[PDB]
RNA sequence: UCUGAUGGAGGAUCGAGUUGAUACUGACGUGCAAAUCGUUCAUUUCAAUCACGUUUAGGGGCGAAAGACUAAUCGAAAAG
RNA sequence: GAGAACUUUGAAGACUGAAGUGGAGAAGGGUUUCUUGUCAACUGUGAUUGAACAAGAGUUAGCCGCUCCUAAGGGAUAGCU
RNA sequence: AGAUGGUAACAUAUAUAUAAAUGAACUCCUUUACAUAGGCUUUACACUCGGGGUGCGUUUUCUUUGCACUUUACCUUUAUAACAAACCUUGGAAUCAAUUUACUUGGAGAAGAGGUUCGUUGAACUCAAUUCAAAAAUUUGUUUUGUAGCAAUAGUAAUUCGUAAUUAUCCGAAGUGGUAAGGACUAUCCUUGAAAAAAGGAGGGAACGGCUUUGUGCUUUGCUACUCUUAAUACUUGUAUGAGCGUACCAACAACCGCAUCAGGUCUCCAAGGUUAACAGCCUCUGGUUAAAUAGAAAAAAGUAGGUAAGGGAAGUCGGCAAAAUAGAUCCGUAACUUCGGGAAAAGGAUUGGCUCUGAGGACAUUAAUGUUAACUCAGAACUGAAACGGACAAGGGGA
């Protein structure tokens, strides 16, 4: 239902397709939103956000 | 993209036919420096003013026949 | 491959244009199918 | 060099106060990573809504974000507040969202 | 300090193959590798580049040679005999 | 002659990868597979390995030679 | 959604571990690509999924390649059989 | 009717644009254009350390903290700077010297001094412009600007504002040597490691101004400002820029070949962190995945893939098949035999953690002496622990 979406926000977000995060409540709006603009946007707004990277810290 | 140094051969290129826009940047630096573009037909000249007073005479002095592109 | 001649490429289109269903008017009154999968053109 | 940390809208809320602040900054910033040896080279300052850190020695303005966010998150209040910079030497408390 | 008592060069052959074996190819290569005097230069630098050739490094000529070495004695005997005319 | 360094030779050594296939005569043997899987083993500067192109065609070819290989077909391929 | 162990989302526990089920190509394939529907059969369990089915769409070059050159070599001409 | 500088190596056309430095036939070269091995070195990319800024995270306790961003393409003969080389001028070498990790070089001209060029690279170096003093009818020293132009207008990470716009950062120093390329070398061959298209250089010196005029292209009379090269324009020329083909996707993990959505086969490039000799093994970050012709429960026999077993230790068996036994590194020690090269890791001993220290191994400046600063690499000593330390991973069984 959201691969699409998943897809494209991966691709105008510039990481990986596992590091975006959708709201789990509000998807009808993220099923409605099917063009880079549409995902552009409601990134902007905050539907779709990118998760940090995973911590690799060199202090040890 | 060619830079030039002195101001004659920048007010003969902008007086040449083959010009057509001159492109104005202006923008602090630590002061506002600014540089100005011809655009010609085989390259785009490219000269440096840290003097803002000279920055206002000599666009001023360019012909208006060449229109202006300011960027910011 | 991507890398084609011009007349493979054409055949190719020809040989997905064969691979479409009977209009159904003309039902209103085929066999030689084939998927990319299980029959391979070798042409 | 002189630094400026603000509380103003939390003071003004009543949710954070100056003194309490201050004293935290007087005995929690180390230089020579020694606690209470900041003396005659660095010393702060209390206003009646800004906090003022003078510095007369090598100093990372990253240590006044730091502390603040211990100090916040030490009286329970890291979850409203953040740690915003204005100018070159300016932070400031602001609310989320 | 002295590395192998006698086999020299042919120490890079280990073991295999025979001793003599080892003995005839040392006492050609020995004279394969050596340099030669150029009597162009007089300088003691031509060296063997490939079977039959050999070049001077100072004066970047070269010559018609043996196989191993720079003269052989049949083409230095014709060479007197043609000489001595 | 002897000693210490330097130097970096070799169809030199160990060893991943590659290229193979020693043993368990292991598994499987109505298999994942008309030859695979696991462990073990051989091989890595050279007679080394790979790709594409190209040549050699059946009483012929090709063979570091096993009557081996020549499209799951070889003490004479396959098709009619 | 009629129906959810194997569709989607969030959370968690893990894996692949830059010699990768990560990115680019060649051979080979030929529309499997994309979007929207959609489940008779197939997807060796289910299946609302899908490389299945259906309707549309999508591949833009003076500079990336072919095209040119010659190689191992192939075909042909002149002859001669 | 064909330019000029430097003793020379050679250099010079900077017009918007370094376009023009005459040159025929006939020639002679160069580039294209080439193996392997070894180390040394330079640069870029990669990785990493510390500082500054911004945002986030931890915060019972500790933490000037942990993490992320802090970017800069092609092109401008890019200008310059620097460096390996080769060459030129001067110089004139044994008390031989210069010099490499290595050897290489010199009266066929070394060292020293001063230059030229190419090649690396691609803003290095005050590079360019600019401010201030000293040289003369235009040189040398001192400051500001600019990521050198591209260029910030783009990108990135942030803070806000109706929901498209504003604002702030994008700069101070280094270390490791992984990858790639280049350079200058050395070595190897009974192995010497393509060609052509295309391009360039040279030798040579065939032809020669313009306006007008006699005679038959040549002698001629009277005058001189004239020939090429780039760009634009106008008109003629058939319509006076840029053809055609490929470009989706897979490349196996279900898109290929194995009759299939088959544990098989199938060519190439990129290659992070920790431990480490290591692109090994094991764990991790980016990216990807949590899927495999099924799930749930139970859990006996038997099978299959492994573990562990007292005492004995090959009595088992055709046969030590299978498994076990150390196996890294450092130090010590190493026989018979031998083709003198080996055998050899022969055999066989010791040590190994953590922590706190000690010692050794470099670079940079001042008027023999005093400061600043960087790698991990060895050696030694205390202390410490259930005597254990190549703690997992990885990893010879030897001998006659």
């Amino acid at each position: 239902s959201l691969t699409l979406q998943k897809r494209l926000a991966a691709s105008v977000l510039k990481c990986g397709k596992n590091k975006i995060w959708m709201d789990p409540n509000e998807i009808s709006e993220i099923s409605l939103a099917n063009s880079r603009f549409s995902i552009r946007k409601l990134y902007k707004e905050g539907l779709i956000l990118k998760k940090p990277q995973k911590v690799h810290s060199r202090a040890r | 993209p060619k830079q030039i140094t002195d101001i004659r051969k920048f007010l003969k290129i902008s007086r040449k036919p083959d010009t057509t826009a001159v492109i104005i940047m202006k923008k602090k630096s630590k002061t506002v420096i600014t540089k100005l573009k011809l655009r010609t037909k085989k390259y785009l000249y490219t000269m440096v003013f840290a003097d803002r007073k000279k920055a206002e005479r000599i666009e001023n002095s360019l012909l208006p026949s060449l229109k202006r592109i300011y960027y910011p | 491959g991507s890398i084609k001649r011009f007349r493979l490429k054409q055949r190719l289109g020809k040989c997905r244009r064969q691979n479409r269903p009977v209009p159904h008017w003309y039902r209103l009154k085929n066999t030689k199918r084939r998927h990319w999968r299980r029959t391979k053109l070798g042409l | 060099i002189k630094y400026v940390l603000d509380c103003t809208k939390p003071v003004k809320d009543t949710i954070l106060d100056i003194s309490g602040l201050e004293q935290f900054f007087k005995d929690k910033i180390k230089v020579d990573k020694k606690t209470n040896n900041l003396k005659n080279k660095v010393v702060v300052t209390s206003d009646e809504y800004k906090i003022y850190i003078t510095v007369h020695i090598p100093f990372s303005k990253r240590y006044i974000k730091y502390l603040a966010k211990k100090y916040i998150k030490m009286h329970q209040i890291r979850d409203f507040l953040r740690v915003i910079a204005k100018g070159k030497l300016a932070y400031e408390f602001k609310y989320f969202q | 300090s002295r590395r192998t008592k006698k086999v020299g060069l042919t120490g890079k052959y280990g073991t295999r193959y025979g001793s003599s074996l080892r003995k005839q190819i040392k006492k050609i290569e020995l004279m394969q590798h050596a340099k030669y005097l150029c009597t162009f230069c007089g300088k003691t630098a031509t060296k063997r580049t490939c079977v039959g050739i050999w070049k001077c490094k100072k004066c970047k000529r070269k010559v018609c040679g043996g196989a191993w070495s720079l003269t052989t004695p049949a083409a230095v005997a014709a060479k007197s005999t043609i000489i001595r005319l």
